């Protein structure tokens, strides 16, 4: 999850926007 | 402001931010 991906590990851009509606 | 580690608060900041008038969906499980 997006916890995973930028919280407990350094997040980006393209990750961010994964979670987008 | 985005290639850092973001956590709670600062993880939804970046999430409005970035997705403006689209929003978006915060799940924190992990």
């Amino acid at each position: 999850g997006i916890v995973e991906q930028c919280c407990t590990s350094i997040c980006s851009l393209y990750q961010l926007e994964n979670y987008c509606n | 402001f985005v290639n850092q580690h973001l956590c709670g608060s600062h993880l939804v900041e970046a999430l409005y931010l970035v997705c403006g008038e689209r929003g978006f969906f915060y799940t924190p499980k992990t």
